[PDB]
RNA sequence: ACGAUAGUUACCUGGUUGAUUCUGCUAGUCAUAUGCUUGUCUCAAAUGACAAUAAAUACUGAUACAGGGCUCUUUCGGGUCUUGUAAUUGGAAUGAGUACAAUUUAAAUCCCUUAACGAGGAACAAUUGGAGGGCAAGUCUGGUGCCAGCAGCCGCGGUAAUUCCAGCUCCAAUAGCGUAUAUU
């Protein structure tokens, strides 16, 4: 679905989920941090 | 907090049938209720996964 | 694809569309955090 | 520029029906004609002498969505010569005539326009090519003509109109075959201004299977149009025919 | 910690 | 880890401890 | 090395001043006594010429070198107080 | 025969006010003639047409390629307040402002288009 | 990372600005503008502390007037972006009204003190130009667009 | 009423293994030292790169000529169309600086007014890191001949001689940045 329409940003928390769609450029990546949320591949923060 | 729907006649698929589909269907139904007594066909009408 | 600047993306723009994983999900709500309040949080913008 | 007069040839293209007329430093886009020897918009025609009578007509992708999406390279329009063609959005029967010249002289278009002067034009490319039927009233409102369209296997849709979901949900609840095709045009600034385009895109696809599509393929017809898209799908299936 | 560092740069 | 467990403490079957330390900790931040 | 993050030391002998290969890291070596714990240490210079400038019994700042001969820990980044990389820019004249 | 005629409350006069922006921002084509071409160039925004002009063909044979382009036309009824709206010296009747990419008159061309689209 | 690089090499050159250095700038209050939005949002309807610093916060955001006017919500004050932000800086103003060819134009006009707002010569082409301010931006009377004395090239081929 | 008069109306199938396919392969410290670089304006911890504020090092054409220019999943393969040049010319704008004066002030300086000068690169002289490519009548080392490796200001001559990749390429930051250690 984010190969399709790449206008999301995905929330998970698996590093090899991580890996697959860190693979695919332009998709920011949300997990929690154990203290609060982390984003990693959004420019506009 | 789901209102699942099942079918009953667990294999017997909706639609309107062509002739010698439903006879066919009824001839296996008549058929299981002669036959369906003998160990083997009995069992693999009792086998279902739990 | 359509709007898509060299490995960066113009489109995504608040309301953000999120994806929520089954993981994510797990431990977030063992952390014990408001989910969309947390999310607003983060990101300081409206998400759906 | 392609001037007149020019000597080129013509070959098949891999849709059915379209050809393309490569020539010198021009490559371009064009169809079978069925009325010979006469102009529907002052577009430009392709004779041939056959060892006559058979001419062509070229498309101009700028003017038809059609022909960009085209040109761009859909995976299938769905419209072989002989499949009946529904179209929306008559805007005067431009590409109307065009699609009318892909689906021959064994084929069948219908047409709708609401606007009437609009449908003057339409009715008068009707009365020359005689396998399209215009229909001129509102197509929010299919109960309009439902005396008059058939089954029909390809739905064209081009009308800018907001609930253009829901209108073309309701037209091939009515008009479609099992195994339907579709395609339908998105001009992103007509469905919601504010937003980004892909995301208006995804909206579009969201709600079509919402209204029991499958979409299949999707571009940007970009370097003809900005943001717009064509959107290929089937109804009520996976493959295409049946 | 960073005074004792700071003395042996001293 | 299991959900299902709050994090201000440790849990044995229905019995929650909770230490002093933990209770002023939430002494904390509620100030 | 200690707690700090520099040391001061005195070149005992360039180790490899017998060498065939020009930017090999024996040519580049060094020993060195750092003054503090008078200990003897070698450590590298990043640069052939460099070497040539440091000559001995010259005082030696060094440092951490942290990225054919892996466990010289230290890198020499100034003798008799002036920055080596300097000198090998030609920027200062070195003290003598 | 111009149904989508545009009312009074404040209405013409957003239209008017975006349309001095526009000759402002030099975004805007003028006259009969150069709405067409940049209409048939399809470079056009939204359109619109004045309705109190001696026979009203021209603003008639204007909505033709407007439906055919489907951009948003409207009608105005004073042609001389467009030429006022517009700065001219002259009464105009016709008027077409473009779209571009990096604007925000682009914004209120959008809030334009989608009131005179809920209008028709 | 390249979402990163990619989207500020892409704001500069839209936006010929001098450095990232500039960009975070922006950037940076930015975040505290939309960090105050949304503890604005934390806070409930018809709680009177959010309704007067909501109105007077968009009333500040639309005075400058980088907030479009027709819409007065935080949600789209939450939603506002650094495009409108860079939009607003007076240089591209410049650009958009076409004193200049091109933007780097505008801004070498700005450093040698050739346009003005209103009344004053600016030299910095980064000042936030209002609403009410956006009219008002010409040529100086000095600058030999404006009037005055031709210029120096023209005096030394005049000579 | 037709319906199991002893529910045994039970149980009689709990599920190895293997193959294939699709994924997977560090950054902050008001933290110390130190290095490198510093044209303008305000500002100031102890004059000032310790910070902080704003931003120069240039803008726009024309003409000529060349045909490649880029990209990338899948690479002796694909995908996309105007791009360049140490090319030839034309235009303008000038702020640093130079500076008559006037003014400010206990006297000065700074600020604000101010006549006049003040761009063609070989200059009015941007920096700091990182990675890479090209090389000899040169050197060094290894060996079942020409290969390979590291390397290379050193070459036959020649210093008023040379005019060389003629200023090689690319990434980052940019008037600030690097490195060490502690780290977090």
């Amino acid at each position: 679905r984010v190969q399709k329409h790449r206008i999301y940003i995905v929330a998970t928390n698996d590093r090899d989920l991580k890996r697959r769609i860190r693979k695919i450029p332009g998709v920011p990546i949300m997990s929690v941090q154990k203290g609060k949320y982390a984003i990693e591949r959004l420019p506009g923060a | 907090g789901n209102v699942r729907l099942w079918r009953a006649n667990a294999s017997e698929r909706s639609g309107v049938k062509a002739t010698r589909q439903r006879q066919a269907l009824e001839y296996n139904n008549a058929l299981l209720d002669r036959y369906g007594h003998l160990p083997e066909i009995r069992r693999i009408r009792r086998h279902r996964h739990l | 694809p359509s709007s898509m600047f060299f490995e960066h993306n113009e489109a995504l723009v608040p309301p953000y569309n999120v994806l929520v994983d089954t993981n994510f999900l797990s431990r977030t709500v063992g952390a014990k955090l408001p989910l969309l309040e947390s999310a607003m949080d983060c990101l300081y913008a409206s998400v759906n | 520029g392609a001037k007149a007069g020019k000597k080129v040839i013509v070959e098949p293209h891999r849709h059915k029906g379209v050809f393309v007329a490569r020539g010198g430093k021009e490559d371009l886009l064009c169809t079978a004609n069925l009325v010979p020897g006469e102009s529907v918009y002052g577009e430009k025609r392709i004779s041939v002498e056959t060892p006559t009578k058979t001419e062509y007509r070229i498309w101009n992708p700028f003017r038809s969505k059609l022909a960009a999406g085209i040109l761009g390279g859909l995976e299938t329009i769905y419209m072989k010569p002989g499949s009946k063609v529904l179209y929306l959005g008559a805007a005067s029967g431009t590409s109307v005539s065009h699609v009318a010249d892909i689906v021959g002289p064994t084929g069948a278009v219908y047409a709708v326009e609401f606007s009437h002067r609009s449908g003057r034009d339409l009715i008068n490319m009707a009365t020359r090519r005689t396998n399209v039927i215009p229909i001129v009233e509102d197509a929010r409102k299919p109960m309009a003509y439902r005396m008059l369209v058939p089954m029909v296997d390809v739905i064209f849709a081009d009308v800018a109109q907001p609930d253009q979901a829901r209108i073309v949900g309701i037209n091939a609840r009515l008009f479609l075959k099992q195994g339907g095709g579709l395609l339908i045009s998105i001009k992103a600034s007509c469905i919601d201004s504010t937003a980004p385009p892909e995301q208006v895109f995804a909206s579009e696809v969201q709600k079509l299977r919402e209204d029991k599509f499958f979409p299949k393929e999707q571009l940007t017809l970009e370097p003809y149009e900005r943001d717009h898209a064509m959107v290929s799908c089937v109804y009520l299936q996976k493959e295409f025919e049946g | 910690a960073r005074q004792a560092a700071r003395s042996h740069d001293i | 880890r299991p959900v299902d467990l709050p994090a201000v403490g440790r849990m044995r079957g229905a019995e929650l401890r909770i230490s002093a330390k933990e209770a002023a900790a939430i002494a904390r931040e509620v100030r | 090395f200690g707690g700090s993050s520099h040391a001061k030391g005195i070149v005992l002998e360039k180790v490899g001043v017998e060498a065939k290969q020009p930017n090999s890291a024996i040519r580049k070596c060094v020993r060195v006594q750092l003054i503090k714990n008078g200990k003897k240490v070698t450590a590298f210079v990043p640069n052939d010429g460099c070497l040539n400038f440091v000559d001995e019994n010259d005082e030696v700042l060094l440092a951490g070198f942290g990225r054919d001969i892996p466990g010289v820990r230290f890198k020499v980044v100034k003798v008799s107080g002036v920055g080596l990389l300097a000198l090998w820019k030609e920027k200062k004249e070195k003290p003598r | 025969a111009a149904w989508p005629k545009a009312e009074d409350p404040a209405l013409v006069q957003e239209l008017l006010d975006c349309v001095q922006q526009a000759s402002h921002y030099r975004q805007l084509k003028k006259g009969a003639n150069e709405t067409t071409k940049s209409v048939n160039r399809g470079t056009s925004e939204l359109v619109i047409l004045a309705a109190d002009t001696q026979p009203l063909s021209i603003v008639l044979h204007i909505p033709l390629i407007c439906e055919e382009k489907n951009v948003p036309y409207v009608y105005v009824p004073s042609k001389v307040a467009l030429g006022r709206a517009c700065g001219v010296s002259r009464a105009v009747i016709a008027v077409s402002l473009t779209s571009n990419e990096a604007s925000d008159l682009n914004s209120k061309i959008r809030a334009l288009r989608d009131k005179v689209e809920r209008l028709a | 990372e390249a979402a990163r690089l990619d989207s500020e090499l892409k704001l500069v050159g839209e936006y010929g600005l001098r450095n990232k250095r500039e960009v975070w700038r922006v950037l940076l209050t930015l975040s505290k503008i939309r960090r105050a939005a949304r503890i604005l949002l934390t806070l409930d309807e018809k709680d009177p502390k959010r309704l007067f610093e909501g109105n007077a916060l968009i009333r500040r955001l639309v005075r400058i007037g980088v907030l479009d006017e027709s819409r007065m919500k935080l949600d789209y004050v939450l939603a506002l972006k650094a495009e409108d932000f860079l939009e607003r800086r007076l240089q591209t103003l410049v650009y958009k009204l076409g004193l200049a060819k091109s933007i780097h134009h505008a801004r070498v006009l700005i450093r040698q003190r050739h346009i003005r707002v209103g009344k004053q010569i600016v030299n910095v082409p980064s000042f936030m130009v209002r609403l009410d301010s956006q009219k008002h931006i010409d040529f100086a009377l000095t600058s030999p667009f404006g009037g005055g004395r031709p210029g120096r090239v023209r005096r030394k081929k005049a000579k």
